[PDB]
């Protein structure tokens, strides 16, 4: 027989999900910032353009960030 | 409730009264950390460093009489229970506990405090103490668990691949006559390889777990053993 | 050589090469058994325990043993 | 410890001492008994038990 | 005509230690530091020596591993095991430690600490900066600039301590 | 007995699990500049050819976000 | 009784559990470049030759997520 | 009472859980090319021998790949 | 699950702050001050997704 | 009420997870071929005690799939 | 599961903490409260789902 | 799960032990107190997760 | 799935091992016996996984 179910409550686990690969974003700024700092040790004449670089890094990684967000409150308010 | 059974070492206990009716030398031991605890010289302690020589090489022979020759098909680890290896662990581990104890010297505790002065008392010192008093009864708990699960799921392992191996031999050699021979022959040779690995495994991993179940012994007993140098 | 983990022991020179140079060997002296001795199969000469018992007769001795363990209830059946 | 002992050759030599005539002796009733439970369990006049439906291992530990 | 070799007239030669050899707890380390092919210390007993490689700063300490350092412009530390600190200042070369307890610091110019001056560095350091907009190409630019982080490097031990 | 079912908010679910895959994304964009800034100190004449690769880097990884993205996008529209 | 039950939700899950695979691809990816950075500042004379190994083993790397993209496609269109 | 049931999607969940596991092999082939990389740059002398051992680790890595691959095969066609 | 890779992430940075110290003492504050600034952007990312787990728990 | 109820698709589900552990073999064999690389380089000397101990690792590593691999099929049919 | 990227960002922090001692000892006071630094805010981090844990345990 | 976290952060101090007294021996007293605060410390957080086990499989 | 984080710990810590040895072989008894010790703790964590693991199979 043909039955259509709707489950309201799924949204939620999708939402879970999205927030999730938050991890794999919030990690990489540690490893920028990781290595930055070396790199800051090994060339301190450098200390400018690396951190432009390591910002650079991190708006890449962030923007990542903000589009699995987006997928996070889409779900969470339909 | 009685239940009257016997262990399976009669006939190992035959072969040792007509073999060791004479003497013979031993050079080889399983753990051989037991003999040598002090390694710089003209430092001695006075504490009875060389108690657990004894418990040491009988505990040795006799997980050495079940576990190795449980190997062969059929033969019972007849103390294969994990309530009564913990029995074992906690009669060794406790005796040699209450033997520290028993010194009535609280300042050999000192060191259980981890840290230095700089440390808050309460909310840091105090606390790791109370984690490494927790960690001496694990360290107990943790050698019975390892000494039994070890057994128990190599003997799992070598019984199902004993299973599949009679299995496929029994009924599919006819395979050799016919002209997919060739697939049951590469079965064949993989399953004879994957035999002689789990025996070599087990027959590594057994003495390895006996070395680690008294080292663990002798660990508890170095933690609290202080050497004075001679003048 | 070896026989699956079973490996025959080597006896290790224990004699310089030009001590070793100068002496004389004579197999009259040796035994019956050990004559064109080969390190790789010394037993080679070795005699039998039993006289015409070889070891095919005992591996086929066993295989028999084996299939009298697994069919003799076939021709001999018991009731429980 | 595996240290020394005689030690045959090749098969032929397993006759050359009472241990190896044991040991060679095992040897052939433990890979004989393989051909004989090929032949004993695949023949054909072998017949699954007509009630082997009415009780199994299975309902009882389960 | 057997043409001695120089080094065989140094009968002080290097202690190294075989691998397999037994593990021995040491107290002191032998210190041998030299300046322009003239040594300060005859492998003297200390407790630890601090050293500025290109890399970063390392604290050797006897038993330390076997290795090799290329150091760079900067001070040097040693601490005796009485508890007294001696402060060099090297401007380059190399550093030796060995396994067996052992350290030798071969550097072109190590000069004492107190010996640097932090006026004549700050004029120095103005004159450099100066001549650096003024350098005739770019070989005299990259000159300058390793003069100004000398120049920099002993100003800030300076004002250390 | 036949039946069929057809549950809806499913959806969720799946498009959530296409999200994680942008964590490993944002942590490999961030391991990239990590090493860029280690690169630059070591040879810091190179600030732009190393940078131009490091962009290289950025859009193939990207690349494979943005796959896992439409699959994100469209189970979610589906 | 017997009971036959066809659900047509579950390719949602399947689908986006595949998406997951690219994680390790993206990071992956990641890996090389990181490494060619740290490659060419240690030896620039070969940063050409370098380069081409790079995308190489991008190539074979990008080969394995497409084979996880592949299964999305099949349930996602099934 | 005895129920017994057959659910027909299920399929699709197996299959994804066996796409995840080539995640741990593209991670591996890029570990694998990163350290080529680098040693290149140190003994560019055999690069050609270095390549010819990575292609082994390839050939070697990406195999296991191929087996999670035939159990989705297996399931997903079934 | 989402503070893992954050938690773990503020571990890295604090852990090459070690490293990259004792090789150059002279430059703790700088260092500490990029340390701060990297703590604070993970941190961020900490509190999306500690407003989402909120906002589904009191939801 | 006591209810008994046999899934007959919740085998695919097993056999996925246990295609899920090979995605840490593969990458331990990653990991082995990176440090080859690495140490060939290194001391090239001594590439064929290198090349045989990695295949060593392998073997062991592969077993460890076979393992995973044998609860696959076994659940899969089974 | 938050915890395990807590516990092993903690771990990392001290394994450079051995490494950062071993290179430069004579700077251990001042690389130890650094590395209490860190594991103050990993910690702190910890705490929120673990008072998530709580909430939704006795909700 | 939890565990699991703890488990390879533990692992990873030791492993900076190890190489970190390879380095300098003569401080194998002072780099092992840290060491042991840090088992202390990360095994402190594997409490929590198997008090919440121990309070949900007994609830 | 706590063993995970086990198994890999104590492959951390022997590879470790070897890297110390190889730096500093004479040491080889003092690494040897604090990776015991390692290897001791890290399975003492994986066991307690086990405990529950054995309590909820037969429970
Ligand atoms: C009601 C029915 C009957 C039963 C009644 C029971 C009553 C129970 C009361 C309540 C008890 C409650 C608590 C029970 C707890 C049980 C726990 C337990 O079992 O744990 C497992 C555990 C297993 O231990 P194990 O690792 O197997 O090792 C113990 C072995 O004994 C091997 O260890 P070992 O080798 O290290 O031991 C040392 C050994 C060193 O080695 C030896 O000495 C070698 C010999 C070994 C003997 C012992 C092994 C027995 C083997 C199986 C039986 C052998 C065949 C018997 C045939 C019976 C036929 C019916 O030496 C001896 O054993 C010394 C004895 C030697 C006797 C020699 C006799 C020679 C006679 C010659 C006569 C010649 C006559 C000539 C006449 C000519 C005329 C013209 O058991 C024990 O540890 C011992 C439990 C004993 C508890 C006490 C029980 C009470 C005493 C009962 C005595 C009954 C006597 C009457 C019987 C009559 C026939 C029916
Ligand atoms: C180097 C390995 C060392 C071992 C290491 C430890 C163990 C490791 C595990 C693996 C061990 C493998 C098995 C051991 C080797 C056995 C074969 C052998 O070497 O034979 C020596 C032996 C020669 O050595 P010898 O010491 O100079 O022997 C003296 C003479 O043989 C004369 O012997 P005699 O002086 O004792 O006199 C006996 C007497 C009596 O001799 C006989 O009885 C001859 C044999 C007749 C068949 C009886 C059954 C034989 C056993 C088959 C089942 C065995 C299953 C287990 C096999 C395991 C293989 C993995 O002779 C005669 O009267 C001559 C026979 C004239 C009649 C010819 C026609 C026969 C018709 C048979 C009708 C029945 C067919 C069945 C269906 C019937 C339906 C109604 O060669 C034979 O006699 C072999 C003939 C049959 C070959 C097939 C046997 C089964 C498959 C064996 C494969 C072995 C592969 C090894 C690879 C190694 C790679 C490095
Ligand atoms: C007036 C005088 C009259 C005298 C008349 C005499 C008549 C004699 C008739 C023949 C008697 C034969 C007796 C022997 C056979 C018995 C068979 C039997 O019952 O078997 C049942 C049993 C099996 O009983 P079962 O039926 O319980 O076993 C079946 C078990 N399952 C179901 C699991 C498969 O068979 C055996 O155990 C056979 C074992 C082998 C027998 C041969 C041994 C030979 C020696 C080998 C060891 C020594 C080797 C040394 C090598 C090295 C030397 C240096
Ligand atoms: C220090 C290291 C020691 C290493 C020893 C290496 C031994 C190498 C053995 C080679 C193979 C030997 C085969 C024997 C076959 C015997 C007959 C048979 O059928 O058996 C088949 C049996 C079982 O084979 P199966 O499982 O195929 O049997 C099939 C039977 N059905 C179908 C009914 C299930 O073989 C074995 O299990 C043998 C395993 C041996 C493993 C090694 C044991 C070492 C520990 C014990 C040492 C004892 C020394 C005592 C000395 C005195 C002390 C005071
Ligand atoms: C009186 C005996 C005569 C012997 C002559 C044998 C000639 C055989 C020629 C063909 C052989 C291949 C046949 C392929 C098909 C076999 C199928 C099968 O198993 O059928 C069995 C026949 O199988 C057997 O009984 C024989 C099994 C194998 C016997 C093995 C003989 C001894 C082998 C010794 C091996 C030792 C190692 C040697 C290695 C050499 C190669 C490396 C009969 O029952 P079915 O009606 O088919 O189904 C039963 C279901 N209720």
């Amino acid at each position: 027989s043909t039955v259509a179910i709707s489950v309201q409550g799924l949204h939620y686990v999708g939402t879970g999900l999205a927030a999730i690969a938050l991890a794999g974003v919030g990690l990489g700024i540690g490893t920028i910032f990781g290595n930055l700092l070396v790199a800051c040790a090994r060339q301190p004449n450098l200390t400018k353009m690396l951190f432009n670089y390591a910002i650079l890094g991190f708006a890449l990684t962030e923007a990542i960030g903000l589009f699995a967000l987006m997928l996070a409150f889409l779900m969470l308010f339909s | 409730m009685f239940l009257f059974f016997f262990c399976d070492l009669f006939w190992l206990r035959l072969l040792l009264c007509m073999y060791y009716c004479v003497w013979s030398r031993l050079c080889f031991i399983v753990y051989f950390n037991c003999l040598m605890l002090i390694f710089d010289f003209l430092l001695f302690c006075l504490f009875d460093l060389y108690l657990f020589v004894g418990l040491c090489l009988f505990l040795l022979l006799w997980f050495m009489l079940f576990n190795l020759y449980s190997l062969i098909l059929y033969y019972c680890i007849t103390y294969l229970n994990l309530y009564l290896l913990f029995c074992i662990v906690f009669l060794l581990y406790i005796a040699f506990l209450f033997l520290f104890c028993f010194l009535c010297d609280f300042f050999l505790f000192n060191n259980l405090l981890v840290g230095d002065s700089f440390m808050d008392v309460f909310f840091i010192r105090f606390l790791l103490c109370f984690l490494e008093c927790f960690s001496l009864l694990c360290r107990c708990l943790s050698t019975f668990l390892r000494l039994f699960c070890n057994l128990l799921s190599s003997h799992f392992l070598l019984l199902m691949f004993f299973d599949f191996f009679y299995f496929i031999f029994v009924f599919f050699f006819y395979g050799v006559f016919c002209y997919w021979f060739i697939l049951f022959i590469f079965v064949f040779c993989f399953c004879l390889l994957f035999y002689v690995f789990l025996y070599l495994l087990d027959l590594f991993a057994a003495i390895l777990q006996l070395f680690i179940f008294c080292n663990m012994i002798l660990q508890l007993i170095m933690d609290f053993l202080l050497f004075l140098l001679f003048v | 050589y070896n026989m699956l983990v079973f490996r025959d022991p080597k006896r290790r020179p224990q004699l310089s090469e030009e001590e070793r140079a100068k002496v004389v060997v004579n197999q009259a002296e040796w035994p019956e058994e050990f004559k064109d001795f080969d390190p790789d199969d010394p037993y080679k000469n070795s005699p039998e325990i039993i006289k015409g018992m070889s070891s095919w007769n005992l591996f086929l001795w066993g295989v028999e043993c084996a299939f009298i363990y697994q069919f003799y209830e076939l021709v001999f059946p018991k009731s429980i | 410890m595996l240290l020394g002992g005689f030690v045959p050759r090749r098969f032929s030599q397993f006759n050359r001492d009472p241990c190896w005539m044991f040991f060679i002796f095992s040897v052939g009733f433990w890979l004989g008994e393989y051909p004989a439970m090929m032949i004993k369990y695949n023949a054909r006049d072998l017949v699954y038990d007509p009630h082997r439906y009415v009780w199994s291992h299975h309902d009882d530990h389960h | 005509h057997d043409l001695p070799e120089g080094f065989e007239f140094m009968e002080h030669k290097v202690v190294n230690k075989d691998i397999h050899a037994p593990h021995e707890n040491l107290e002191t380390l032998r210190l041998t530091l030299t300046r322009q092919d003239e040594f300060l210390l005859r492998e003297e007993p200390v407790k630890c020596v601090t050293v500025t490689g290109t890399n970063g700063e390392y604290g050797i300490y006897p038993g330390h591993a076997y290795k090799i350092v290329q150091l760079n412009p900067s001070p040097l530390t040693v601490e005796y095991t009485d508890g007294t600190t001696k402060k060099y200042f090297v401007s380059g070369g190399f550093a030796h430690i060995n396994n067996e307890g052992s350290c030798d610091v071969n550097t072109v110019e190590c000069t004492l600490l107190d010996d640097l001056d932090l006026a004549i560095a700050e004029k120095e350091l103005a004159a450099q900066q100066a001549a650096l907009g003024s350098a005739k190409d770019d070989k005299a630019k990259s000159v300058v600039e390793i003069r100004i982080s000398v120049i920099e490097a002993v100003i800030a031990a300076l004002k250390h301590h």
